[PDB]
């Protein structure tokens, strides 16, 4: 129950990190907007940011978060220099995506599948 | 037009040919080789074919 | 003498054997295991601090001079707790000679980078990080080099399927090539070809 | 020899055609259903019994190497004829 | 051994034969005008271009084409339904579905080939034990739609009927190679 | 092949057919397995 | 060889272009014809040979 | 039967070139600048 | 300095990038795979093995193929132990069923039973 | 049990056959272990490191193309240069795409 | 094995078989290992099979035109190591590298031997035991073999309801829930009543047992019939086999009362039997003389 | 139901949904949305066509393989009609054009092609049958399509009488003839608006929302004999829309009050013209009519589709309009129109 | 039949003629299947002679020739350079990877065929199609669109 640590001795530096991660892609996120040309406002994709950290704000282990911040300034760094492209961008959104109802009723009229 | 830095974004022509020669045997494997390289067939078929 | 057996020469063998007790004794505080496998090649498995040492004591070394990264690998096992093994081809020119170097790893205990030894060292662990996810220490720009952009997970684990999770196709409503949940027309029929007589009993494990 | 449906499409071989209520006639509405002519049951149906005078025959279905593996027959059954389970050509033993 | 490619041996010093040799290399592009004489001297050539279609390139027995189901003499299908052709199809572009016939023969009840798949390698042709499915020279079938190359065991048998004064020649003639 | 016809069988094509596509005769893939699981058909008189 | 070799537009396109240095290649991991052309006398099918 | 098999002739095969062949075409300088400033003079007068 | 310490169970399911759904609402099966009772060789059932639950498997209107959904459907995983089977199941996050190997028995086998005088083993053909 | 026998060998002897059908549905066993080769290609040293598990189907195959190095170092080549001394150094690293991406 | 042969003569040829349309015979291809005469000697207890002939000539079977049947019959199909008795429902069908194979449970009987379904393309091609040395061992029973194709005829595919004419007529999920539904607010607990068959599981069981004493209905009954004197179902030793198989192996005398359990439980019969044959089991029979 | 016509699979491109639909108007602008979304959650969809196979080859990546039968049809062949209803469970007439041919005029297009659809819909007894009209098309329009539109629907209700008849109000989407007419109005000098485009109310639905609404029709059980109103969650002025539209074109506004039948007369000036017209007589006054307040008929939330507004739908339409130097200009760049209840 | 229709079925025959002579592909090629392309630009099978010329921008070109295989890092830059061409714009997948994902169709980063992206005229089978069934692909483009009836659709509407 003793490991090594990546960058974050313990969880609170981790949320440094993460705060700065935050910070970095709110600032990013109208300037992204005003680049490619999105359909989307600039309050939308900050929901969009900020429920992304959401999905990912169960996790307590230091290591964890610590590579969830890499994946995220790497993430970060491909908005920066435009290597996404609209339709990379505009994948989170699951627009053209028919979203599965969570009822058992639906789930059980649908298909077979849980 | 003099250039400062150069960065080849690649895999835009990746397939994941390792993962599919895992999951498939070696003779079926064989022919993964020359898509590999479609210029340096037989090449690569001897280098295949002289690892196993 | 036999013309379907492959010729096997026991000088080099020999020569390797005594090269790899010499880095062993050179290097005990990294070094783990020393083998020779039957078809002339040296393998030596060391600790995951001893990746720097390791490959600068191999490249600088009079006696070792592997100026030249063949190759840098990452092989998924998910049966052991470093499941990750990290595999470093060299080629000395100087010697005209191969060397393997092992060692390991797992999804959350990082190994350093040499990129400070060896520049091809840079792509190559740029694509092992992209296909397996292992970190790198002090790399100078480690990201995603094959997949596309916004992939999530890494495809050459076993635990990823062959297929994938999402996949593309052109959408008029909104006049972009979007992704949804992979469905096939066809499935991959996966095929058992694994014959239930032991083919090999030079390699039988004792039951446990 | 092929036959048709009441739906009006042909029969393929194997016994499958298409209901009359299938929705799947559509990839044939203004195209055709192609279908073999020729029946391999039909076939191998017209080819007469070789009578042969040994108790054991051996088939390789003609031209050696450019036929099936070389299969053996027991003709000792006199009330059916034993047939080659790759060509499907039959023999008979001659016992008169 | 090596031999070196753009390093000189010594030098040939400097003469005013040599130098005027320079000048009038530099100044009249003779090296321009000596590619300008092989460029006109393969103008006058005579073209290497074959009349399509009227005339077709040369080929091999061996060429793998179009796929085709072959018969016996008796007429019966060569097939038996054995799934090598899976097995080894590296693309898993063969689908077989087989059952007794009514007269109790071993044969297939779906055979499809999906050439959208296929990589034409051949595997099938060298795995099938009874020279079943074969790989005819046929290489002109390009279609208009994507269903049209999704074969299924009805037009591959017509392709074997079709091709069979084609692919019993080219086995007749290679077949001592396999 | 006029000094070396090649070998005549009874369930060759003796007419040729060239590419059909976009053509009322073009092929039209279809599934040559016929029905796998049969339904039970209910009866068709009422129980009262 | 006559169209490109000796053509002094070729010379001015390819000559002290690209240049790479035999210890930077060799860190670098480079191969084959790089190798060779950088002055490395390297080959594969003449240091270990196969077939 | 004797085994027939793609075999090269007892004899062995023709000499194959492979050196470069420079032609060794052109005249010398000193003639071609004589002809050059003939031209030049001639144009001139 | 370079060594903390955690108290929780590795859980690196935000790391694999596997979708929500199928990883809460997939089951996996850990066993040695029984011996397929065609042949007599054992080699089989010497690896623990891990598979999914199966999802639906539909047929195509095309061509009549069978078409699925699911992407974990030819996945099956190899392991030494039945414990680093746990450990790879608890680490990826996914609900298991374990089945314990099933070891043949030892049994009592003499030629001399074929033939005995007064006990019941006598076979009456060869 | 590694080469496939002649088709007369298989249509005439009963092991041919056996091992024809083996080999094409299953395929031949590879002893467990690993090994790198590398060959001289044309464009570099293309390199193959194979690692079988004792089956059938191996466990794997990393492929190690010299173009994948040759594009890593063309950085390096191109300092100092311009558009078309770009495409000059494409084109002398003899670069085809499907072994460097793989 | 050798990797090429020196067999330059002509091989031999069997005529094959008619034992029945279970076992499919193809005796040309037997290599004569009395696998299926030991078994039909021991565990099928049938002596039906046997060597007849000498030297090359002797050959597997049986000497008259005798159609093998008894129960277990399949068996004889797994443990033939050549493909000499083969399946004839599974002739043809499929490939064992294409067959998936999926852990189950048979239902055909209450002995629930552990078996094998061999799917293919989503579609279930074969049935094979599993080795449970306390339950059934390497084998199973005819019924359980062979009726997996009962699994593709007759089945109910959608739902259906009752039409003004009294017909039964395809409607959706909806329309019959909602129908089901709105009759069971619609009863009372005593007026509602539920049957049990054979092929159910614990699930459905314990689903229907919740909703129907939701609803305070308790005539929760089964098709079977089980004495509910006395302790009945109270008591769970009142309705098991509580000496087991195992016991069955380890017991010395075995008293059978009212049961055919060839019949009714083919496995429990074969492991009687051969604790018959082994630890010389002393059976009794009480009801009808049965073989 | 019949065992092929049962749903499978998650809903992608590959599962099956049991909807067989033959698309009459599957090559307009309404047609290739819907068409997307039948092959997107998965349908045999028959595409009838008179147009050329280029035309309706961008309909071809639509759907799965196999799962879209495109026919060659004519409206005056019953055999087509038939022919490419004989197979289906749901038949969708989108069939419409905005001015007159020399072969086929108002009253022909709105009511003897979709009477003859229906009929031979009704003679192959086809589950459901769709047929899309226009709002407030109810009779004694000034415009001679609405009557038109009107004879059709009762034509329709005559012939199939558990028709379900939607009518949406004016769609627009990229490939519209309404957002992108009135942007092509800055080509002229000015917006020749009748009494400066005031007591004109408009309420744009979506096309994505349409489409959505047809197909929850096709898959609804309560949705059959109905009429369904498709409007959108705003109304707004003529005069407010061309300003909000200017404003997003960034180009000018220029309004101008010009009266009515002048302002026909221009249209059927530009309506005469061999080719398509950029605006009609009937186009014209079609535009100035207002929208009626849909209060009995059912809507988009009684199909379950929730109607997306204008000012988040609009700049996926007009971003073509503008100018390079107003090219990257957000949403929140435009002041949105303001809303009126009647 | 009346004179008219006669006159605009001829400007159809002239239009098509212009277009199927004059067939330019953007310069366009991924893999083995454009290495067999540029095979057919080799001076055995003459594009050049049947009218066929490279240009590079879409913009100059008639036709698109999926040659290689569609990943997903290509699909967004394919589907981009076949919007930005002309309207008269034709579209040949080339070889089984084009086609129907051909050798990696059950791969994680490949499209199942180049139809899922973009529309298509013309499959040419084969992995790779030799260049003699690439000529003969391009043939029955040029037949496919001699086809159209254009201008007497436009009539009978
Ligand atoms: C003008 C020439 C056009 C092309 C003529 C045919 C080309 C092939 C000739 C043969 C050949 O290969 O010669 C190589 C040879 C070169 O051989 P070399 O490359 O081996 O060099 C000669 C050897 N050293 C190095 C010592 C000089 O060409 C010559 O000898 C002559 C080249 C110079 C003269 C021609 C170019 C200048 C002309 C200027 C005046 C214009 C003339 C009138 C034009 C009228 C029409 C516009
Ligand atoms: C040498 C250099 C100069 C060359 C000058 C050549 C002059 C002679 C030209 C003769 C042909 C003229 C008409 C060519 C029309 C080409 C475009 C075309 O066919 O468009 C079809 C379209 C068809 O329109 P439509 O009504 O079918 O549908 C258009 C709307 N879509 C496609 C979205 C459904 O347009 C025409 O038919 C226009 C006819 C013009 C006739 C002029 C006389
Ligand atoms: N456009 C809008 O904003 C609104 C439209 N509607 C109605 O919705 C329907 C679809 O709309 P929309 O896409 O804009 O309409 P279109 O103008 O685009 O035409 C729809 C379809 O009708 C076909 N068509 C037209 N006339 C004929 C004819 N004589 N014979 C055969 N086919 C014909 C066209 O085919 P082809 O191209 O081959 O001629 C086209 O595919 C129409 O009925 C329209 O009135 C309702 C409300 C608003
Ligand atoms: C345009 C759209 C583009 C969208 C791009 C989205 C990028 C998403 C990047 C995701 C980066 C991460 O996953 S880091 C976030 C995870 N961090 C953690 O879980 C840290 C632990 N979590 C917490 O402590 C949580 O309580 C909180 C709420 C995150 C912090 O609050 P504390 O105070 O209690
Ligand atoms: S390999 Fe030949 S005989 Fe066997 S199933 Fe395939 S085509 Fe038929
Ligand atoms: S040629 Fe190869 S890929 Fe094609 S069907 Fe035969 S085995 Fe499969
Ligand atoms: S079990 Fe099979 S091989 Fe053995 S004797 Fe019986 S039939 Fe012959
Ligand atoms: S598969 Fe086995 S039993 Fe069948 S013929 Fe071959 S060797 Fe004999
Ligand atoms: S179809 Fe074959 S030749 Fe063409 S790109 Fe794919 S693998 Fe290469
Ligand atoms: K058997
Ligand atoms: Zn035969």
């Amino acid at each position: 129950t003793s490991v090594k640590p990546i960058f974050s001795r313990d969880l609170n530096e981790a949320k440094r990190r993460v705060r700065e991660l935050y910070r970095a892609w709110y600032r990013e996120v109208p300037n992204t907007v005003h680049l490619m040309q999105l359909d989307i406002t600039v309050k939308q994709g900050r929901d969009k940011v900020r429920e992304m950290f959401m999905k990912n704000a169960h996790v307590t282990d230091p290591r964890v978060v610590d590579l969830l911040v890499i994946k995220g300034k790497m993430e970060l760094q491909e908005t920066i220099k435009v290597w996404k492209q609209r339709t990379h961008v505009m994948r989170f959104f699951h627009e053209t995506e028919t979203p599965r109802p969570k009822d058992f009723l639906s789930k059980f009229y649908m298909g077979h599948d849980p | 037009e003099m250039v400062r830095k150069c960065d080849p974004h690649i895999g835009l022509l990746h397939r994941g040919t390792e993962k599919l020669i895992e999951y498939k045997t070696y003779l079926q494997a064989l022919p993964y080789f020359d898509r590999l390289d479609y210029v340096s067939m037989m090449c690569n078929e001897q280098a295949y074919s002289i690892a196993v | 003498k036999r013309p379907t057996v492959r010729p096997r020469s026991d000088v080099t063998h020999k020569q390797l054997s005594a090269f790899g007790e010499y880095v062993a004794e050179i290097l005990p505080k990294y070094v783990q295991q020393v083998q020779v496998s039957c078809l002339d090649e040296l393998e030596i498995c060391i600790h995951p601090d001893g990746v720097i040492p390791t490959l600068t004591f191999l490249r600088d070394h009079t006696n070792a001079q592997f100026k030249s990264l063949a190759d840098l690998t990452a092989v998924d096992v998910p049966t052991r707790q470093n499941r990750f093994e990290i595999v470093y081809n060299l080629l000395s020119l100087r010697f005209n000679s191969r060397i393997r170097v092992k060692t390991y790893a797992d999804e959350l205990t990082p190994i350093d980078s040499i990129v400070s030894v060896h520049i091809a060292a840079n792509w190559y662990e740029r694509e092992v990080w992209d296909m397996f996810g292992v970190f790198f220490f002090n790399h100078p720009d480690l990201r995603r080099i094959l997949t596309d952009y916004g992939f999530e997970g890494h495809p050459f684990r076993k635990d990823f399927p062959l297929t994938g999770y999402v996949e593309l196709r052109y959408d008029d409503e909104v006049k972009r090539v979007v992704a949804e949940p992979v469905e096939l027309a066809q499935e991959f029929r996966k095929f058992d070809l694994n014959s239930p007589w032991e083919a090999f009993p030079a390699y039988r494990q004792p039951p446990e | 020899g092929v036959q048709v449906s009441p739906s009006g499409e042909k029969i393929t071989h194997t016994g499958q055609v298409y209901d009359e209520k299938d929705y799947r006639r559509v990839r044939f509405v203004d195209r055709q259903k192609e279908v073999n002519e020729n029946f391999a049951i039909d076939l191998i149906a017209q080819q007469p019994v070789n009578e042969v005078e040994h108790r054991i025959i051996a088939c390789d279905g003609g031209g050696g190497a450019l036929g099936h593996p070389k299969v053996y027959i027991n003709l000792d059954k006199e009330t059916k004829t034993g047939t080659c389970g790759y060509c499907g050509l039959q023999f008979k033993q001659h016992h008169h | 051994t090596y031999k070196y490619v753009n390093k000189k041996e010594q030098e040939s010093e400097v003469d005013m034969k040599s130098a005027t040799d320079n000048a009038a290399r530099i100044l009249m592009w003779t090296e321009l005008i000596r590619g300008l004489g092989m460029t006109l001297s393969y103008l006058f050539r005579e073209p290497a271009t074959i009349n399509y279609p009227f005339e077709k390139g040369p080929l091999s027995p061996r060429f793998r084409g179009e796929h085709a189901l072959r018969r016996y003499p008796s007429g019966e299908e060569r097939c038996i339904a054995c799934k090598l052709c899976e097995a080894i199809c590296p693309a898993q572009a063969i689908t077989i579905e087989a059952e007794p016939r009514a007269d109790g023969s071993r044969r297939t009840t779906r055979y499809d080939i999906d050439m959208t798949k296929c990589i034409y390698c051949g595997f099938c042709q060298e795995a099938c034990p009874v020279d079943a499915i074969v790989e005819g020279p046929n290489f002109e079938f390009s279609t208009e739609t994507h269903e049209e190359l999704l074969y299924n065991k009805e037009k591959l048998l017509n392709n074997g009927d079709k091709w069979e004064a084609e692919i019993a020649a080219n086995i007749q003639a290679d077949y001592l190679y396999r | 092949p006029t000094t070396n016809p090649p070998t005549a069988r009874k369930f060759i094509w003796t007419n040729h057919k060239f590419n059909v596509s976009a053509t009322p005769e073009q092929y039209v893939p279809y599934s040559t397995t016929r029905k796998k699981i049969h339904e039970w058909v209910p009866p068709s008189t009422p129980y009262k | 060889e006559e169209m490109l070799t000796n053509n002094r537009i070729w010379r001015n396109r390819t000559v002290d272009i690209g240049v790479v240095t035999a210890e930077d290649a060799l860190n670098y991991g480079f191969s084959g014809v790089m190798l060779r052309g950088s002055g490395i006398q390297w080959d594969l099918r003449k240091t270990q040979p196969y077939d | 039967s004797k085994v027939k098999q793609d075999m090269p002739p007892p004899g062995g095969y023709g000499p194959i070139d492979y050196k470069r062949n420079l032609p060794r075409r052109g005249l010398s300088g000193y003639s071609m600048f004589a002809v050059g400033i003939g031209a030049l003079i001639f144009g001139y007068w | 300095t370079q060594l903390i310490t955690v108290d929780e169970k590795l859980d690196i399911t935000t790391l694999t990038g596997v979708p929500e759904e199928h990883i809460k609402t997939r089951k996996v099966r850990i066993f040695v795979p029984a011996r397929n009772n065609m042949q007599s060789g054992v080699n089989n059932t010497k690896k623990w093995k891990m598979e999914f639950d199966t999802r639906e498997r539909w047929e195509n209107p095309l061509m009549g193929w069978a078409s699925t959904a699911d992407p974990l459907s030819n996945m099956v995983l190899t392991f030494s132990a039945k414990e680093d089977a746990i450990a790879f199941a608890e680490k990826n996050g996914w609900s298991y069923d374990v089945e314990e190997k099933k070891v043949p028995k030892p049994k009592s086998k003499s030629y001399g039973a074929n033939f005995s005088w007064n006990k019941r083993t006598r076979v009456s053909t060869k | 049990k590694v080469s496939p026998p002649k088709r007369a060998e298989m249509k005439t002897s009963m092991e041919s056959l056996i091992h024809h059908f083996k080999l094409y549905t299953e395929g031949y066993q590879v002893p467990p272990g690993a090994t790198y080769t590398a060959i001289e290609a044309p464009k570099g040293e293309f390199g193959v490191y194979l690692v079988s598990d004792g089956s059938s189907r191996p466990y794997r195959c990393k492929i190690k193309a010299p173009g994948f190095a040759h594009l890593a170092g063309l950085d390096k080549m191109s300092k100092g240069h311009m558009l078309a001394d770009v495409v000059a150094i494409i084109g002398t690293q003899d670069i085809v795409f499907g072994e460097i991406d793989r | 094995g050798s990797d090429r042969s020196r067999f330059l003569e002509g091989k031999r040829a069997v005529e094959d078989k008619n034992i029945g349309p279970l076992v499919k015979t193809i005796m040309t291809r037997c290599i004569q290992c009395t696998r299926c005469i030991r078994f039909a000697s021991e565990i099928a207890g049938v002596d039906d099979l046997g060597t007849t002939g000498r030297g090359n000539d002797m050959q597997v079977g049986t000497y008259i035109e005798k159609m093998f049947m008894s129960e277990l019959s399949g068996n004889v199909i797994d443990i033939c190591p050549v493909g000499a008795l083969t399946s004839k429902p599974y002739a043809f069908t499929a490939r064992p590298w294409e067959t998936r194979k999926t852990e189950s449970i048979d239902v055909m009987d209450a002995v629930g031997s552990n078996i094998v379904v061999s799917t293919r393309t989503g579609e279930v091609m074969r049935i094979l035991p599993r080795m449970h040395e306390d339950i059934n061992e390497e084998w199973i029973s005819d019924k359980t073999r062979f009726a997996y194709d009962g699994l593709k005829r007759q089945r109910l595919t959608e739902p259906m309801v009752r039409n003004e004419k009294g017909l039964l007529t395809y409607t959706s999920w909806e329309d019959a829930l909602s129908r089901v539904a709105g009759m069971l607010q619609n009863f009372e607990g005593n007026a509602v009543a539920a049957i049990a068959g054979g092929l159910v599981d614990a699930e459905a069981l314990v689903a229907l047992k919740d909703l129907l004493n939701k609803v305070d209905s308790d005539n929760l009954c089964t098709e079977e019939i089980f004495p509910t004197e006395g302790a009945g179902t109270d008591l769970r030793s009142n309705y098991l086999l509580n000496t087991t198989i195992a016991g069955v192996e380890e017991a010395d005398v075995v008293l059978l009362v009212g049961t055919n359990p060839r019949f009714e439980a083919p496995l429990f019969n074969a492991r009687i039997r051969k604790s018959w044959l082994h630890n010389d089991l002393k059976v009794a029979l009480i009801g009808s003389p049965v073989d | 139901l019949h065992h092929a016509v049962i749903p499978h699979g998650k809903g992608g491109r590959s599962s099956v949904s049991g909807v067989v639909a033959t698309v009459f108007g599957a090559t307009g602008f309404l047609g290739r949305y819907v068409v997307n979304h039948l092959g997107r959650m998965g349908s045999q969809v028959i595409i009838p066509y008179r147009c050329d196979v280029y035309d309706i080859m961008h309909l071809r990546l639509m759907g799965d393989l196999g799962q879209l039968t495109f026919l060659e049809w004519d409206a005056r062949d019953k055999d087509s009609i038939r022919k490419a209803v004989q197979h289906s469970n749901v038949v969708i007439n989108l069939i419409g054009r905005e001015w007159e041919t020399r072969n086929f005029d108002f009253e022909d297009v709105f009511v003897n092609i979709p009477r003859a659809i229906a009929q031979a819909s009704k003679e192959a007894g086809v589950e459901r049958f769709i047929h899309v009209s226009h709002l407030n098309a109810s009779m004694k329009s000034s415009s001679k399509s609405l009557r038109s539109k009107a004879v059709g629907e009762k034509e329709v209700r005559s012939v199939f009488p558990e028709a379900i008849i939607i009518r949406p109000s004016d769609i627009f989407g990229r490939e519209d003839r309404f957002l992108n007419h009135f942007a092509n109005y800055r080509w002229f000098l000015a917006v020749p608006l009748v009494s400066l485009g005031f007591k004109t109310v408009k309420q744009p639905v979506y096309v994505a929302d349409v489409s959505k609404g047809i197909v929850n029709a096709t898959k609804d059980p309560d949705a059959v004999g109905k009429t369904f109103a498709f409007t959108g969650p705003n109304r707004y002025l003529l005069f407010h829309l061309v300003k909000y539209i200017f404003g997003m074109t960034h180009r000018t506004f220029i309004p101008y009050p010009l009266p009515l039948f002048v302002y026909s007369w221009i249209g059927k000036l530009f309506g005469l013209s061999p080719f398509e017209p950029w605006t009609t007589k009937d186009k014209v006054e079609r535009i100035h009519i207002s929208d009626v307040m849909p209060t009995d008929l059912p809507g988009l939330e009684d199909l379950g589709v929730q109607p997306t507004p204008l000012e988040l739908k609009s700049i996926e339409v007009l971003r073509r309009h503008r100018t390079y130097r107003w090219l990257s200009s957000e949403i929140e760049e435009t002041k949105p129109a303001k809303t009126v209840n009647y | 039949r009346s004179r008219a229709e006669y006159v605009v079925t001829k400007l159809d025959d002239l239009i098509n003629w212009a277009r199927r002579s004059s067939l330019w592909p953007m310069t366009f090629g991924l893999a083995c299947c454009a290495v067999e392309m540029m095979h057919m630009a080799a001076p055995r099978y003459d594009m050049d002679r049947f009218g066929v010329v490279f240009r590079a921008s879409p913009r100059q070109a008639d036709v698109m020739i999926v040659a290689g295989t569609l990943t997903n890092k290509m699909a967004p830059a394919l589907r981009k350079v076949y919007d930005q061409m002309p309207e008269p714009r034709y579209v040949v997948s080339m070889g089984s990877c084009a086609n129907g994902g051909g050798y990696y169709h059950y791969s994680y980063s490949v499209v199942r065929g180049c139809d899922r992206i973009v529309p298509v005229d013309i499959y040419v089978p084969g992995c790779p199609p030799t260049a003699e069934a690439l000529l003969y692909g391009i043939l029955q483009l040029q037949r496919k669109i001699k086809r159209e009836q254009k201008l007497k659709i436009w009539y009978r509407r």
